[PDB]
RNA sequence: CUCUUAAGGUAGCCAAAUGCCUCGUCAUCUAAUUAGUGACGCGCAUGAAUGGAUUAACGAGAUUCCCACUGUCCCUAUCUA
RNA sequence: GCCCGUCGCUAGUACCGAUUGAAUGGCUUAGUGAGGCCUCAGGAUCUGCUUAGAGAAGGGGGCAACUCCAUCUCAGAGCGGA
RNA sequence: GGACUUUUACUUUGAAAAAAUUAGAGUGUUCAAAGCAGGCGUAUUGCUCGAAUAUAUUAGCAUGGAAUAAUAGAAUAGGACG
RNA sequence: UAUCUGGUUGAUCCUGCCAGUAGUCAUAUGCUUGUCUCAAAGAUUAAGCCAUGCAUGUCUAAGUAUAAGCAAUUUAUACAGUGAAACUGCGAAUGGCUCAUUAAAUCAGUUAUCGUUUAUUUGAUAGUUCCUCUACAUGGUAUAACUGUGGUAAUUCUAGAGCUAAUACAUGCUUAAAAUCUCGACCCUUUGGAAGAGAUGUAUUUAUUAGAUAAAAAAUCAAUGUCUUCGGACUCUUUGAUGAUUCAUAAUAACUUUUCGAAUCGCAUGGCCUUGUGCUGGCGAUGGUUCAUUCAAAUUUCUGCCCUAUCAACUUUCGAUGGUAGGAUAGUGGCCUACCAUGGUUUCAACGGGUAACGGGGAAUAAGGGUUCGAUUCCGGAGAGGGAGCCUGAGAAACGGCUACCA
């Protein structure tokens, strides 16, 4: 529900091997490593001018996007830095030459770069086991309703 | 029938998990441990036999023992191990020192001897010569093609 | 763990066991071609059905169908090579009108007879099965 | 023994699971090397497919690096000060990654005062030539300088002593040191 | 299964060997080697199933143990050695030089090349890597690695190797037009130019193709093996040039060639 | 259908605090039960505000058994005022 | 003519039912806890390094003086390993 | 000229795609069930065609289509295009 | 290969079942049984119990031969043929059997490893090791078989004393040229410069750095690099793969109970000149570190399961969903642990229950659609009386391995 003032956890929050010399006065108080995700996914401003950490962020972090690029609607933002996406479809029963509405809930990691709520069509991408349930990662976010 | 075991203490049979390089057990396959019975290390009256070894010799002679003496069976076989046995030095050529034993057939007796191992031979010295050659030759050749490529690379640029 | 040396059965008993009509016709056949039992007609009745089915299916397709032409003419070329289909009845329409005795006629049995050598199918029977 | 398998867990739905198979070795886990401070004691452990791991379970002296000054010196490691995971590690002085430990400062003293020719907050020709150039570059943080007076430096462990066998770390500089400093007077 | 498997049930073997159904429970099972065991060809199957130079599998070994056979110039003696595409095989004691190269069905045809040409082969590069000590290297489709390559050589480009020195001697790039051999899939055995490569980020680029008959087929980049220029092969193609004809056009070519 | 003497024991309940025979018969609990319980009922002599049957809760009421417990006992000993 | 229910005989089936009924399996609270594995120890027996004193060698190079490497033999004084 | 559906379902055609089984081409196991053989000849040092094809109705991937059926967009203008 | 018929009435037409009919890679049983081809076969009930035998061992020209083995001769006075035993190496994790467990598990098609391990095969890959007077014409110990002293009723039990090998065990030399670095005797004061001293294989661990790009111009601070026409100037200046990375790879400072860098074996018998058993030298074998290949493995994305609500809420017990750090693993991961939040699934059927449930390839039934079946020739899975634990090894939570409890 809320993004900490970075140094909230008992461990110091920093990007691995991104060093800034104290003997060298600059502009930015802290350097910032980010990358381009791939498959033509544009990295957001928030992913750059931020001081959020998230070692599980697609950009700015230590994961990567390969496998399956999915899309479903947001159904639960109640967690912290991960949400629940619903994926609706239609199974085909040969016998009745007809279909039935099925659905799946797919847990996804949501970077602090995106500020997403229930509603919101979202574009997630597969990314190795982050954490038991979670296997995918928010990458692009289509609008809500207004 | 059970054997005493070094330093268990106790004067009674017990069952230990035994392993490789341990008395009272010869492993029938690699990594096979076996729960086997064993006798203590302390002398009781429940002993069938008791091996002793003589340290200091006593006053009188022991007929089966001190009196008689028995030879070793095998003599030295390694180069220096023959040298050490007779006390030779590095340049003494063992070949004419090795132990020979006579074997009688019926009417043609013959002798035999080991096969001085570790012995430095013309062949061995030839092998070290080859290894040396191959190493230096292959190194230079690997530097030949090294610079050869680096110049093939500049002409992907300078042109 | 070997390979299942495959197989299949050759005949097909009738759906209705006692048709005085059918049972008559079957007996007529068994006597003139000199057969041994009803199985020797079931064998051929069954063989006939696939053929008519094979052709029944090919005909439903649009003509000049790559599969229809190959699998049809291949069917027709075989049926003619044995003497069951007329030399110029080489159409799938003409194989659906094919009937049992066409096949039945071409047996060695009714050839040993049909050109001397025997002067009786029952004679022809024993002549074949005695080398 | 220990099994890192996920089968014994529940499903997210909350459903239980019947046991599918017995435990396989290729999902095993082992007990922690809880690496304490003391005379060097390391045992190894045969891992998957040949391969050695090094159970460092007693360590003095690790290899640390003054990051900004570009060098590294092997010190001694005094005790454990803080630990973001668990304070019990601190109390029993236990060396993990992300540990925060006090280390000797004298090897870092002997470098500074000889590299630059200065003393930390109280001849020859080419020696002076070098010092003169290296000057205007050799003033460091006062939050780091004043530490030398005590002879022990705040450092953070970046090795994994249960794995590598090394208790290597890096002396805390920047805001990182600033942060652990703040945490060190709120509680310790 | 507690470890690597060592048997091959004769039914689970690759069909394109054409081993019989009956006559035994097992097939040879390629040893570990240059080619993927499913994409390979044991020497036992060549020397008795494809050449009939042997009957027993015993007499296969007796031939091999005589060192009677080189593969790519090196004398191979493992009964079930896994030879493959672009390989040569040289039965010296009978002046025969082959080259395992594809049928027009999907099989390994008995292609006899000259006593020359067997002094080289081709190689599809798989990766181009910077090795250690700065040295660069390429890896070909038969587990050959050649250090110090032409900087131009990228992935998918083929490579002219010798056969007693390694060493690349010219090569072909992958662009439009080139002459291509399909090495697997529904079009295995076919030959044609290029027309198009339809790249797909994420995975799987397809490569449209056209033969010497204006028939356009498509496969996956993986299956494409460049072997030279339009109408200009860098090796001797087997009979039929891997052109592929329908079952219809097959049947006509049979009955016509049949008789006289 | 009949007689005494007005009716002729219904709904229920039982060897029940009411059953003689009787330590009733069957089942259950036990090694073994004139005990207990569940049943059966031509019930010497059950039975309907002379109240009948059921009943949660309550009981220093009567009765059976289990667990725990223990000098009640086997089998006695020792100590203190 | 058809036909309903009590009542009466025989056989079969399921149901209810004292028995704090019984059996088998799975999962389990509490208490107890084998074994091998990891670890603090222990140290039957083994053993590497170093040092002074002793006996016997050969010279790193001298008219008498000078001084290394290797090997092995017995009182010891240290610090290490299996 | 390459990329290009607001977001889909649908439909076309392909791709990756085990063998056996099934369907089915050739072949005279003497016939057939089978098998994957075999066929021709100076048969005294030979020649030669084969071991096809189709099927997968879910899902994924690639692709031609935009009818039918869903869906988003400018209303306090917090609009589009440059 | 799109078919019906017999039975409710006195008779009729319907509803509607029962009964007949036909097949079954469908099992049993009965009666009968001549030939050819093909050949399933203790699945069902009891993954119930098992006498006895067998089913896993293995050697080349090429690791170890002092058999008091045999053949015998060798040119054989080190050995030399053949070779019991034993050591060393490799295999015993494949196969074969069964279907007990298992219902989102397994399995199938489809992905993923920018998330790991991999004996072996195949292709590559090593001049650096000591040190401010060193074995390299080759270091040091030990053990088996054997010998002899023995114990026990008993077994693939073994004790104590004596011997001797290695590609076993443990040690340990080696190689060219340049260059770049740090420390810096000293000299001469300027644009100032150095004499030689040490360091620089790979692997290990940690930090720092390079790994550039969409199109262009200056100003300075900091430390110092070429130059020229000694005033000041500086051009043609280098960098790979991916859709994407802290990638490949290189560099700097160091770290290390220091990984590897041939003390090995068979054939060959040649060539040089100062002629010394001097120097050079062929074809392999077996090793070896790192990468690649291969045979794999381990996790993994999407979609798909039979009956059931007389199962409606489930999950957080004592991890249930997530976050941060750590530990552990070959590695990702609530896999485990600390701390922190209260999340996670559900009428589109969760959760629970049943299955006489291993999944699939497939099988039976032929209008079509469907119905039923799949222990069982192939693939995947699992198990070896029940559980757990573990040694060895590349690989096993292995059972013709061990350890324990249970039966």
């Amino acid at each position: 529900s809320t993004e900490l003032t970075v140094q909230s956890e008992r461990a110091f929050q920093k990007q691995p091997h991104i060093f800034n010399n104290p003997k060298v006065k600059t502009s930015k108080r802290t350097k910032r490593w980010y990358k381009n995700a791939g498959l033509g996914f544009k990295t957001p401003k928030t992913a750059i001018e931020g001081s959020y950490i998230d070692k599980k962020c697609p950009f700015t972090g230590l994961v990567s996007i390969r496998g399956k690029i999915l899309t479903g609607t947001v159904v639960s933002t109640k967690m912290h830095r991960t949400i629940v996406i619903r994926r609706a479809y239609l199974h085909y029963i040969p016998k009745y030459n007809r279909y039935e509405k099925r659905h799946k809930n797919v847990p996804v990691h949501v970077s602090p770069a995106f500020r997403v709520q229930v509603g919101d069509i979202v574009t997630v991408g597969q990314c190795r086991p982050i954490s038991k349930t979670v296997r995918f990662n928010v990458v692009k976010v289509s609008a809500a309703a207004g | 029938g059970f054997p005493m075991k070094q330093g268990v203490l106790l004067p009674t049979r017990i069952k230990l998990l035994l392993t490789k390089n341990v008395s009272c057990y010869r492993p029938r396959r690699d990594g096979e441990r076996k729960r086997k019975s064993v006798r203590g290390a302390i002398v009781g009256p429940d002993l069938a036999v008791l091996a002793l070894v003589i340290v200091k010799k006593g006053e009188q002679e022991l007929e089966g023992l001190t009196d008689t003496t028995v030879p070793k069976r095998l003599g030295p076989k390694r180069a220096n191990n023959i040298r050490k046995f007779f006390g030779l030095s590095k340049e003494d050529d063992v070949r004419d020192f090795v132990i020979r034993r006579e074997v009688t057939k019926g009417e043609k007796t013959y002798t035999k001897a080991p096969k001085i191992q570790r012995l430095v031979t013309p062949q061995r010295l030839q092998r070290k010569r080859h290894q040396r050659a191959l190493k230096v030759r292959n190194a230079q050749a690997q530097r030949e093609a090294a610079a050869e490529y680096a110049q093939l690379l500049a002409k992907r640029l300078s042109e | 763990p070997r390979a299942p040396r495959t197989y299949s059965k050759t005949y097909s008993t009738p759906k209705r066991p006692y048709e005085s009509s059918r049972l008559d016709a079957e007996l007529k056949l068994a006597g003139e071609f000199g057969l041994k039992n009803k199985k020797e007609i079931y064998r051929i009745s069954f063989q006939l059905s696939k053929i008519r089915r094979a052709a029944r299916d090919l005909l439903t397709r649009d003509e000049k169908d790559p599969k229809r032409l190959f699998e049809g003419n291949a069917l027709i070329r075989r049926l003619v090579r044995v003497g069951v289909l007329s030399e110029d009845k080489k159409k799938l329409d003409y194989v659906l009108a094919l009937k049992v005795e066409d096949f039945l006629e071409r047996r060695l049995q009714t050839q040993v007879y049909k050109l001397g050598l025997a002067k009786s199918v029952h004679h022809a029977r024993v002549l074949i099965t005695q080398r | 023994g220990i099994s890192r398998d996920s089968r014994h867990k529940r499903s997210a739905t909350g459903a239980k699971r019947a046991q599918f198979r017995k435990k396989r070795k290729f999902e095993l886990g082992r007990q922690p090397a809880n690496t304490k401070i003391g005379a060097k004691r390391i045992h190894s452990v045969r891992t998957r497919g040949g391969n050695k791991k090094y159970r460092a379970l007693r360590i003095e002296t690790g290899n640390f690096s003054w990051a900004s000054e570009g060098i590294s010196k092997k010190t001694r490691i005094a005790g454990v000060v803080y630990h973001p995971s668990n304070n019990e590690l601190v109390r029993t002085n236990t060396l993990t990654k992300a540990a925060i430990v006090q280390i000797d400062a004298t090897p870092f003293r002997q470098w500074f005062e000889a590299h630059y020719g200065q003393t930390l907050g109280k001849k020859s020709k080419n020696a002076e030539r070098k010092w003169a150039a290296r000057a205007a570059s050799a003033k460091i943080e006062s939050s780091v300088e004043s530490q030398f007076s005590a002879g022990r430096l705040y450092a953070c462990i970046s090795s994994r002593p249960g794995q590598s066998g090394r208790c290597d770390g890096y002396i805390l500089e920047g805001e990182e040191l600033a942060f652990y400093l703040r945490r060190l007077t709120a509680k310790k | 299964a507690r470890g690597p498997k060592k048997h091959l049930k004769r039914l689970a073997a690759p069909h394109h060997w054409l081993l019989d159904k009956l006559s035994g429970c097992y097939a040879p099972r390629p040893s570990a080697g240059p080619h993927k065991l499913r994409e390979s060809l044991p020497l036992i199957v060549f020397l008795r199933n494809r050449l009939k130079y042997a009957l027993n599998g015993r007499e296969v070994k007796a031939i091999l143990m005589q060192r009677h056979v080189k593969v790519d110039g090196k004398v191979r003696t493992d009964t079930t050695y896994p030879a493959g595409f672009m390989d040569v095989i040289t039965l010296d004691a009978t002046n025969e030089n082959f080259r395992l190269v594809y049928d027009v069905k999907g099989r390994f045809a008995v292609h006899r090349i000259t006593d020359e040409e067997a002094s080289y082969k081709l190689g599809k590069v798989k990766k181009v890597q910077l090795g250690k000590k700065g040295v660069p290297y390429v890896v070909t489709h038969d587990g050959r690695t050649i250090r110090y390559p032409d900087p131009n050589i990228k992935v998918n480009d083929t490579v002219k190797i010798d056969l007693a020195s390694g060493k690349i001697t010219d090569f072909i790039k992958f662009d439009a037009g080139k002459l291509v051999y399909v090495t697997g899939g529904r079009n295995l055995g076919r030959i044609g130019t290029i027309v198009h490569k339809e790249r797909h980020d994420g995975g799987f680029d397809l490569v449209h193709i056209k033969d010497s008959l204006d028939n356009t087929f498509v496969t996956r980049l993986n299956n494409v093996f460049v072997i030279g220029e339009q109408g200009k092969p860098y090796i001797s193609l087997p009979k039929g040039k891997g052109i592929k004809l329908s079952i219809a056009e097959e049947r006509d070519r049979r009955r016509a060639q049949q008789g006289l």
